[PDB]
RNA sequence: GAAGCCAGAGGAAACUCUGGUGGAGGCUCGCAGCGGUUCUGACGUGCAAAUCGAUCGUCAAAUCUGAGCAUGGGGGCGAAA
RNA sequence: GGAGACGACGGCGGGGGCCCCGGGCAGAGUUCUCUUUUCUUCUUAACGGUCUAUCACCCUGGAAACAGUUUGUCUGGAGAU
RNA sequence: AGGGAAGUCGGCAAAAUAGAUCCGUAACUUCGGGAAAAGGAUUGGCUCUAAGGGUUGGGCACGUGCGUGCGGUUAACAACCAACUUAGAACUGGUACGGACAGGGGGAAUCUGACUGUCUAAUUAAAACAUAGCAUUGCGAUGGCCAGAAAGUGGUGUUGACGCAAUGUGAUUUCGUAGCCAAAUGGAUUAACGAGAUUCCCACUGUCCCUAUCUACUAUCUAGCGAAACCACAGCCAAGGGAACGGGCUUGGCAAAAUCAGCGGGGAAAGA
RNA sequence: GAAGCAGAAUUCGGUAAGCGUUGGAUUGUUCACCCACUAAUAGGGAACGUGAGCUGGGUUUAGACCGUCGUGAGACAGGUUA
């Protein structure tokens, strides 16, 4: 279930894009500094529980081993084996490359 | 005094007022969705049962 | 998920704890039925001299209901308006 | 003296009917492809005979190392198994 | 779209929640509850795995399928038959997985009635009534409460104080930075329950900024059918018309057949 | 137009109604005072010298409770609810 579905796709329901989690998963500057833009006092849990792969904070660590069993955690690890989509696949999708001399 | 805010409601370690209320919301699961502590209406029932004699607080008189 | 019952762990016993079983209650959600809370509702020479829709209360009983019979105006009946 | 002759509710067990599954005969439909396929009929009254069906009762016998036993803890030296 | 109660007396209405499995759940409490509290995780398809059952059947010695006297609890084994649940694992599509339907928004408090229940058929469902509980009064039969015109009349009465009748009230509880006294508590600051009244928070949204678009039925036009309310006569205004009132009079402005869809200023129109 | 009116910002006054004159909080209340934005947040009439567009309060049929008065039916200094 998804909750209020009707107004899923505004962007005040926006969640955190794919290829952001690649990077975070790659560099971890670039999730700190995706910490530092909440506010770790409201965070469930504190903010000490959270799952990169599917960029969601629990209340507590059997909640966390309790979600990565589940099929939304399977899919998105299954969604970061594909890779995610980015700038340099759309350039090579149409065969367009950078020319930096 | 801090021991009758104690006994009053069996909470212990803060260190100044927001500690408090989200100690107290989380202990009374006053939570507001994804487990955010209700900090406001903690406050709120705080501020109650202060006006409403639940928490023991007077004022000395002064000596002579 | 109440008494009652079974097994185990203690406790000198009386009792305590754990896992079951059982199926009580003018208990509860809720279909029918009974009722009638709300809507700038519909209708307003209406389908209707009180109807329609959504929503709502109750739903094992102080529940709902038929036929036969009893109470008749200075009256009767009335969980009393 | 028995019958006529008697409340409400709960779970358990037996039987009839309905529902469901399989085989077979016949008929019908589908059939680009698949489908030994899908559907339809295959029934047995009152009244009787005969053989059996929980409870209960009778005979032998005398039960602790208590036993039989229901989903539900009742039964037995007032005689259980 | 973006914002999210800025709307409005007032979140009225609408939106959001909703089934099931698992984690977890506070104050208060009459210890029964509150509680589906709160707050979180998950749910499709496919291929498998595991667990949960029923029926039948034991070796000798004799007499001859049973009777014995024995001997044994590895039947812990074989054969046959059968259905619905539960748990676990991989793979796989995805913007959705209780995919339609169905289906609690939740919380912090205050007032109020103990609760379940009942009434104003056709404007009021409620703090009204009733209820159990509590207290008072009368009556021991040639009696109390009643009824009838009367009666050799009737009820309570197939009755006898743990009863009958009339009242009032209406569960239970009450009635020194922390001391003393009382049989753990010092309470009514009373739990649960509620289509009762009130304030607020989160969520939510067309309530609003600020409106736009789509569908059905009308309205519209046609064929057929076909009322009623109402009606002194009638219907453009301005200034004056003493009695604070003009539609008709005076003085002006003006003023062109016949029509259709709408509108709610005026006249009409409220079982007014 | 005038003012110690240097400038900037204004103050007093005149002609002027062409054109504007907002968004909100507050009902334990004569809802009137606050807040900000703004060029500015001016005031009135056509109702209130009785009076059918819609909807909240004065406001008050029938139900109900509390306070005051009355022996009582009831009335009200009043307050609440539908």
């Amino acid at each position: 279930g998804v909750f209020a579905k009707r107004t899923m796709t505004k962007t005040r329901r926006r969640l955190r894009d794919l290829d952001q989690i690649e990077r975070d998963l790659r560099s971890p500057r670039h999730l700190q500094q995706y910490k530092e833009t909440k506010a770790a006092e409201d965070l469930p849990g504190l903010g000490l529980y959270y799952c990169i792969e599917c960029a969601k904070w629990f209340e507590s660590e059997t909640s966390l081993v309790g979600h990565r069993k589940g099929k939304p955690h399977k899919r998105r690890l299954k969604q970061l084996k594909e890779g995610a989509y980015t700038h340099e696949e759309a350039m090579a999708a149409i065969g367009y490359r950078i020319d930096n001399g | 005094k801090q021991h009758h805010m104690e006994r009053t409601y069996e909470l212990r370690g803060w260190k100044d007022h927001i500690e408090f209320l989200e100690m107290l919301a989380r202990k009374s699961g006053r939570l507001l969705k994804g487990g955010e502590p209700d900090v406001d209406g903690v406050a709120k029932q705080v501020l109650n049962d202060f006006m409403r004699g639940k928490i023991p607080w007077f004022t000395p008189a002064p000596e002579p």
